[PDB]
């Protein structure tokens, strides 16, 4: 009974053959044993790519944003509201078109891989710059894509929550007079009993 | 008195006969089923109307059907105990 | 031993009954699974498993009650204004119950103290705590901790006894042992233990509070160390109950401690007497009643009777400090125990029927016709007499002939035995009052009290008629001669013999629940109107009394229109006009919801299941049309289940309606 | 000739122009921010809540919670200003004319609910089709159940594609029509 | 941790200038105790998985 390389105190996750993290098989909960892991790979790759683009845009907006005629909020979270509804509508339209056409209308966890079991996360976009590495460094390129995607996902999460704890821009990290985060102003039962809101 | 009729779909279960609380039903020989027997109701004058025979019948729709006739009730069909009508 | 405690049956629903082993072919399977869940008798395996299940389930429920007590204690320690209530109980409404500020629910919390807003609780837990010498938050913390520990202990014991008890287990059948140890060690040796608790912690504390030292020098005096106060410090001679404590408006706690000591002594002496006492006559009862359902019915009837005694004794035999003036608390303590008395009496009747069907009955079932016939006659006699005095008064008052009605100012029906029942209390010829509030004044019983007591007797007798008719005619009847083979609960025996619907003892309980509900709704209304009209209320310094209902009972309760107008309409103004009013918004809403639920029950009560089955089939056609096939086939509720749902919704809605109606009014008036 | 008195109080538009087809042109209604009844009702709300607030201590937590409630009430007053309310009640109205571009319109909630309700129904139907057994309805195949639940998002397209391709409905001659009404 | 806190070792923040006895309540009201509980929760989820997979013999 082998153990996973990543978490050595847990059994090695089966159904996680070599895709990217075959050297550090990491599935403690076991979604790969519960779900079609090809769909899981597709979701992870789409999340990683969307988050790479999201980190780049989130960083860029406060400084080199400002499309001619669009208004500029310093807090990149507020940029959704302080943007033209027309540009946002066209952008969502383009995203939906790309999502629908790429999978030939089989955009569904049941129907995603039912007849066109092409490859997990492959869309034929820019494949001309791949496969010249003799299927050995192409796997390394896929590994780099996955690592950058996961790092970008965690980074975008951190950027969003930093902008929330600061309630301002992003890059003025630890702004003047910030003196630490205590901004979560939502009451809680433990908060109610601790702060003596109830009782007495 | 009620009206208890037996239809051809009977398969000779004998369950209807066993479920009857006043010995209204009986088994007669026949040749329309693999059991070579069908139910009969020779004594429906003693049929109270409990419809246990219909509960016990396993055919798709009951091979035995009890038709209630309230403007027809006799002392036997009413289960009169404190009072005699004879 | 415990290696057989496996989770493999958790996924296998319905394992306990062999009638559910065929699988969930229809939706009736779900309801049957829920219905047979606690029916240990009919479930699979030997009789030893029945004993194990019964005892362990008793322990689990005891743990549940302990968890509820722990929750109440934690609410009192950390979610309550018990501090300011301790300091000034006559100006602060008890409240250990808050509401979150969501969907505007903030409107439910109301001003109870200058530093607290919440829902006024009427459970009387604050008076219990004060009578239990609980002053600091630490005491409530440790009470909650002990109750949680008891919950864990009882849960673990219920878990253990499913395997400690075995096929050879027999300790539950040793009824001599059970009776002796219960009686002595609990009723005697724990009553004296509580007497010790009171003598050593209440009398050191409650007199200190009544002495005006709510300070109690903090812990310098309150934390015991007060052996210079004497046990009978302020008995003031007199007789227990004749003279109340003027400060807290209750019986002195020294007298309560003496009562508990003497009752424990009496119980211990009765346990000693039971070694040689009167027997050989209840012996047929002794041998024929060794069964689960019979002892369950006996205990249910006994506990329900004790509950009604508690309901009548908690109101005008004031034991708790500062509780007689807290009118909503008094009302709740009476009425809740009244309802529990009714429900547990009905359960006793049901389990008497179950015992008759499982075990073998006794001699009284052979002359059942004279019994359940003279019961019928007495029910008819007191129904055509008690109620109709109301109908007679109503008709002759409508006709404009008030001199011909049954009233005090007219033809009067004197309550002869009650008026000569000055034995109870036998207090001095005046009243007692604490602070602008009446503690207790003797209820002057007149004609209206006579008529309403006869109404109570009539309703009790009809409910008893239904229960005893179900019990005695369980095995067989002149109508159906093999009811024993039909089981305990069945819809009918068929449309034959004119119609046999609702002959089962279960259906007799089904009707008896309606009649018990109707019986003690009148009890609730009689109490709620009589106390307001003749006991509760303000005072005048010139010894004049201004009650809440201004003496409406003796002049209006003689006619049904009086009940409709002065009780269900005029006294419902508080609940009906309770929208946007901070404290009483939920009571108005719950009044509306209780009306809705009560009317909703009628759909199940009046209709049969065949119509609903045909409608479900019509809908299932549309479902099958769109390839939506529920393989757990939709079936309408069974006849017995339809009746059960109707009865439950009926009683719940009506109880909620009364609940809101009484509580909102008493909260507004106080 | 004064249609108000002619029809017992109710007034008629008397004008036939397309510009009056909107709900905002109705003479029964009026924008809430300039309606006397709206002002009086929310002022009474503020007054009642404030009067409740003064009953408590100044430094208590109840005082702070009542301040938060007052802020919520004032935010509600300023937020419903653009919503239409009747010229006699002051209670804002919900527009059910399919306007799509008014405050309080019922088109957006209708669209959202219809999408999510079709999603729920489609997920349930997909699970029932893919689990043609009673054992799978009492012991839910949770992986398949959540797979169908996630797959239900494309219901408005998949359902129509099944409708037109003969994969949703079933001919009446394949399901039980109902009770017999004749034979003899 | 108790030794270090009692002897005077502190984090460079004025919010931490409390005694070790009040450290728990002060930091619960400050926030870091909730975050520590979240992190110990994820680590204990992994520990629970370890226990479940060891007691069942999967590992
Ligand atoms: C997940 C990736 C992601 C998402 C969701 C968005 C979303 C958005 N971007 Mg954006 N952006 C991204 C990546 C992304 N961007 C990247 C990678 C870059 C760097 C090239 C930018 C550079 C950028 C600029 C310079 C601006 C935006 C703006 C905007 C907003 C208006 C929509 C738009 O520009 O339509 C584009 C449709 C085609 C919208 C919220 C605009 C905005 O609202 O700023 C206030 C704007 O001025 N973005
Ligand atoms: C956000 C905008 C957006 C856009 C631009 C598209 C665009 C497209 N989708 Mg699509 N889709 C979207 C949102 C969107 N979708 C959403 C939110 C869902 C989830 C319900 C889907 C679910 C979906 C499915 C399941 C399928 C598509 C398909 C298609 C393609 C067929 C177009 C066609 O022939 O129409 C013809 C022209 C018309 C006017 C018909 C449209 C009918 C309208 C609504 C009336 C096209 C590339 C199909 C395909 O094969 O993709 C290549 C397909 O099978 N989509
Ligand atoms: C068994 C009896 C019982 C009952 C009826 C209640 C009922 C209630 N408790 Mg409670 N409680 C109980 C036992 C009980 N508790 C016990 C034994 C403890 C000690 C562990 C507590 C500790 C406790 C706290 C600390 C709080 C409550 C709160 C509440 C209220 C809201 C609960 C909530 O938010 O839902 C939660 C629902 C779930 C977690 C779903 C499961 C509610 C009136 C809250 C309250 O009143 O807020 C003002 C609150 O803050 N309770
Ligand atoms: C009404 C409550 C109640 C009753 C009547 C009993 C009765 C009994 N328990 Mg028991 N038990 C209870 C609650 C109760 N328990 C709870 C709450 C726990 C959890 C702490 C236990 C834990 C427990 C254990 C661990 C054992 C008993 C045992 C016993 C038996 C002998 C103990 C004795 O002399 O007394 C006896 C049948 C013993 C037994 O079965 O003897 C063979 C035994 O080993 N009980
Ligand atoms: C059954 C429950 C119970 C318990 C656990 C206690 C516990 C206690 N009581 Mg107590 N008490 C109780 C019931 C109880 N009481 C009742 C019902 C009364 C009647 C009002 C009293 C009256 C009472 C008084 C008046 C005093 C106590 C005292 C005490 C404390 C020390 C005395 C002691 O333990 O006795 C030890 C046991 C004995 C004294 C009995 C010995 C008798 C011998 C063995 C028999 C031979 C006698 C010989 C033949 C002559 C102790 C906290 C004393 C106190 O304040 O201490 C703090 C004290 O002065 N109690
Ligand atoms: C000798 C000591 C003693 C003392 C001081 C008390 C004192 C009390 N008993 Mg009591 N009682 C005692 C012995 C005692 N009892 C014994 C030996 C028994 C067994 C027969 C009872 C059985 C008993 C019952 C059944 C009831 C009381 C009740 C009461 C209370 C009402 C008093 C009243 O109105 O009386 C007027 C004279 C009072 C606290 C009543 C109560 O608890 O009220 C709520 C109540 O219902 N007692
Ligand atoms: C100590 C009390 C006690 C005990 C141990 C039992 C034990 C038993 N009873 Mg019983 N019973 C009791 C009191 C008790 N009962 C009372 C007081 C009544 C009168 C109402 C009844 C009436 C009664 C009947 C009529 C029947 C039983 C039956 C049974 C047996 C199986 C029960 C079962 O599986 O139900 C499973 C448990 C449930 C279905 C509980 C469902 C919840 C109930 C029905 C609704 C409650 C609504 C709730 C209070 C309000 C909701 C709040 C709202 C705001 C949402 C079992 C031996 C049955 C049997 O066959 O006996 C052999 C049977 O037919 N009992
Ligand atoms: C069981 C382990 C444990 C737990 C639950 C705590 C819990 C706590 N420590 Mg603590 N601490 C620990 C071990 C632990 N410590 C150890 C081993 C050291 C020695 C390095 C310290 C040194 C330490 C300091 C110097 C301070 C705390 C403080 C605190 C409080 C705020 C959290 C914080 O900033 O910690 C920070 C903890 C560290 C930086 C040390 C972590 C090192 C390992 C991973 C543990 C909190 C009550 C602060 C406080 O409120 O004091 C009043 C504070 O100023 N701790
Ligand atoms: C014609 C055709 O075919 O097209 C081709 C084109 C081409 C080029 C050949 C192709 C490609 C590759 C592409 C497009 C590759 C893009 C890759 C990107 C944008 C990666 C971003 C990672 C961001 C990260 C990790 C962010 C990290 C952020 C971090 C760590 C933030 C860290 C912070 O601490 C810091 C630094 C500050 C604090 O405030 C907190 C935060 C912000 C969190 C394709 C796909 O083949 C297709
Ligand atoms: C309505 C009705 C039905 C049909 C009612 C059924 C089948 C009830 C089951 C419906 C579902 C399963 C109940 C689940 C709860 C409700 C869907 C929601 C209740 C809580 C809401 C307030 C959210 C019967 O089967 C029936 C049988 C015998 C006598 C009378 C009647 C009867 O009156
Ligand atoms: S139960 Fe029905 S099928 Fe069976 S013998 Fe009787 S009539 Fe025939
Ligand atoms: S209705 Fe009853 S009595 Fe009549 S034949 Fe059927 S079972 Fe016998
Ligand atoms: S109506 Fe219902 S309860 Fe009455 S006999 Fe027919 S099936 Fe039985």
């Amino acid at each position: 009974k082998e153990t996973s390389a990543s978490v050595p105190f847990l059994p090695k996750p089966k159904n996680l053959a070599g895709w990217v993290g075959g050297e550090t098989e990491f599935d403690p909960i076991g979604f790969s044993n519960w779900f079609d892991m090809k769909w899981l790979r597709e979701a992870e790759l789409k999340h990683g790519r969307v988050c790479m683009m999201a980190t780049v845009g989130f960083v860029l907006q406060p400084y080199i944003g400002a499309y001619p005629g669009v208004e500029m909020p310093a807090d990149s979270l507020q940029a959704v509201y302080a943007a033209p509804s027309e540009a946002w509508f066209a952008f969502i339209f383009a995203a939906g078109y790309i999502e629908s056409s790429s999978y030939n209308g089989k955009i569904t966890q049941l129907n995603m891989f039912e007849d066109s079991d092409r490859v997990p996360g492959n869309l034929g976009w820019g494949s001309t710059r791949l496969e010249g590495m003799s299927k050995e460094e192409s796997e390394l390129m896929q590994l780099k894509e996955l690592k950058n995607g996961r790092l970008a996902m965690l980074a975008f999460s951190g950027m969003v929550h930093h902008n929330i704890v600061v309630k301002g821009a992003l890059f003025p990290l630890v702004p003047d007079g910030w003196t630490g985060p205590e901004p979560w102003a939502v009451g809680s039962i433990m908060n109610n009993x601790x702060x003596x809101x109830x009782x007495x | 008195s009620h009206a208890v009729k037996i239809y051809d779909t009977c398969i000779g279960c004998t369950l209807c006969v066993r479920a009857c609380p006043t010995d209204v039903l009986e088994m007669v020989p026949a040749s329309i089923n693999a059991a070579k027997q069908v139910a009969s109701s020779p004594r429906v004058e003693d049929c109270v109307g409990c419809k246990r025979c219909e509960t016990a019948c396993p055919t798709d729709f009951l091979s035995i059907r009890v038709y209630l006739q309230d403007n027809e009730e006799t002392q036997y069909s009413l289960g009169l105990d404190l009072v005699d009508w004879s | 031993i415990f290696r057989y405690i496996n989770t493999t049956l958790w996924a296998k629903a319905g394992h306990f009954n062999k009638a559910l082993s065929k699988g969930a072919k229809t939706t009736t399977w779900i309801w049957n699974l829920h219905d047979y869940a606690h029916d240990f008798d009919i479930q699979q395996r030997s009789t030893g498993l029945i004993a194990r299940k019964v005892f362990s389930s008793n322990l689990a429920h005891l743990s549940l009650v302990f968890f509820w007590i722990s929750g109440m204690h934690l609410h009192g320690a950390y979610l309550s204004n018990y501090d300011i209530w301790l300091k000034d109980p006559k100006s602060i409404t008890p409240s250990s119950h808050l509401a979150y500020s969501l969907i505007g629910q903030d409107i439910l919390n109301s001003y109870t103290s200058e530093y607290f807003s919440g829902i006024t609780i009427t459970s009387g837990f604050f008076q219990l705590y004060r009578s239990e010498g609980i002053i600091t938050q630490s005491q409530l913390k440790y009470a909650c901790a002990t109750s949680l520990i008891a919950t864990l202990i009882c849960l673990s014991g219920s878990y253990l006894h499913m395997q400690l008890m075995s096929k050879f287990t027999s300790f539950y059948k040793k009824f001599q042992s059970l009776s002796q140890d219960h009686l002595i060690i609990i009723f005697g040796s724990r009553s004296t233990s509580l007497s010790a608790h009171q003598i050593h912690k209440m009398l050191p504390a409650n007199p200190l509070l009544d002495s005006g030292i709510s300070k109690p020098s903090i812990l310098q005096v309150i934390s015991n160390s007060l052996s210079y106060t004497l046990a009978l410090f302020s008995t003031n001679l007199s007789s227990t109950g004749k003279l109340l404590n003027p400060s807290t408006r209750s019986v002195f706690l020294s007298q309560v401690a003496a009562h508990h000591k003497t009752t424990g002594v009496v119980f211990i002496t009765l346990g000693l007497i039971r070694f040689l006492t009167m027997y050989k006559s209840q012996f047929s009862i002794l041998t024929s009643y060794i069964d689960y359902h019979i002892v369950l019915s006996i205990n249910l009837a006994l506990i329900a009777s004790l509950s009604i005694i508690v309901a009548d004794h908690l109101t005008r035999t004031p034991i708790y400090p500062h509780k007689s003036t807290s009118y909503p608390t008094i009302l709740c303590l009476s009425i809740h125990h009244a309802w529990l008395s009714g429900f547990l009496i009905i359960g006793s009747g049901a389990h008497a029927s179950i015992f008759n069907l499982l075990g073998s009955p006794t001699s009284e079932i052979r002359h059942r016709d004279p019994i359940y016939s003279h019961l019928i006659w007495v029910c008819i006699a007191i129904g055509l007499h008690s109620f109709s005095l109301y109908c007679h008064n109503d008709t002759l008052e409508a006709l404009g002939r008030p001199e011909d009605i049954f009233h005090d100012n007219s033809i009067q029906l004197k309550a002869i035995f009650a008026k000569q029942s000055f034995l109870r209390a036998e207090l001095q010829p005046d009243i007692e009052m604490l602070d602008k509030k009446i503690i207790r004044i003797t209820q002057e019983l007149g004609t209206a009290d006579f008529i309403v007591h006869h109404i109570h007797a009539f309703t009790i007798h009809v409910t008893l008629l239904i229960l005893s008719k179900g019990v005695l005619y369980a095995r067989n009847s002149r109508f159906v001669s093999d009811k024993l083979e039909l089981g305990f609960t069945y819809p009918c025996d068929g449309p034959g013999r004119g119609g046999t619907c609702q002959i089962s003892p279960w259906d007799h309980l089904f009707s008896a629940v309606f009649w018990m509900y109707n019986c003690l709704n009148v009890v609730t209304f009689h109490y709620f109107w009589k106390m307001q009209s003749d006991v509760w209320g303000f005072v005048s310094i010139q010894k004049h009394i201004s009650h809440y209902s201004q003496g409406d009972f003796s002049v209006n309760s003689i006619t049904i229109n009086g009940w409709l107008r002065n009780l269900l309409w005029s006294e419902a103004s508080q609940v009906i006009q309770s929208y946007a009013l901070s404290s009483i918004c939920p009571y108005g809403f719950i009044f509306l919801i209780g009306h809705f639920i009560w009317a909703f029950s009628l759909m199940f009560l009046f209709s049969g299941r065949a119509y609903w089955q045909e409608l479900i089939e019509s809908i299932l056609w549309s479902h099958h049309k769109l390839k939506i096939i529920p393989h757990i086939q939709p079936r309408a509720l069974s006849i017995s289940q339809g009746r059960a749902v109707g009865f439950i919704h009926y009683t719940l809605g009506g109880i909620g309606s009364t609940w809101a109606f009484i509580i909102s009014r008493l909260l507004v008036l106080t | 000739a004064k249609p108000l008195e002619m029809f017992g109080g109710v007034d008629i538009d008397l004008e036939d122009t397309p510009a009056h087809w909107t709900i905002k042109a109705s003479p029964v209604l009026e924008p809430c921010k300039d309606n006397k009844k709206f002002h009086k009702k929310l002022k009474d709300e503020l007054y009642k809540v404030k009067k409740n607030q003064q009953k408590f201590a100044e430094g208590s937590a109840a005082y702070a919670r009542f301040n938060k409630k007052i802020k919520m009430i004032e935010l509600r007053e300023t937020a419903y200003g653009d919503r239409l309310c009747g010229k006699k009640d002051g209670l804002p109205r919900t527009i059910a004319t399919g306007e799509w571009n008014v405050r309080g319109s019922a088109m957006w909630p209708a669209a959202i609910f219809l999408y999510i309700a079709g999603w729920i129904g489609w997920a349930g139907r997909s699970y029932l089709i893919r689990t043609n057994d009673a054992a799978k309805e009492i012991n839910i195949d949770v992986p398949l159940a959540v797979t169908c639940m996630a797959s239900g998002f494309s219901w408005p397209v998949a359902a129509w594609q099944e409708i037109v391709n003969g994969e949703m409905a079933v001919p009446n001659d394949q399901i039980h029509n109902g009770g017999p009404w004749n034979q003899s | 941790g108790w030794i270090a806190t009692d002897l005077g070792m502190r984090l460079p923040g004025p919010a931490y200038q409390v005694s070790t006895l009040e450290a728990h309540d002060a930091m619960v009201k400050f926030g870091p105790m909730a975050q520590i509980l979240i992190w110990l929760g994820i680590i204990e989820v992994f520990s629970f998985l370890a226990i479940t997979n060891m007691m069942e013999g999967t590992t």
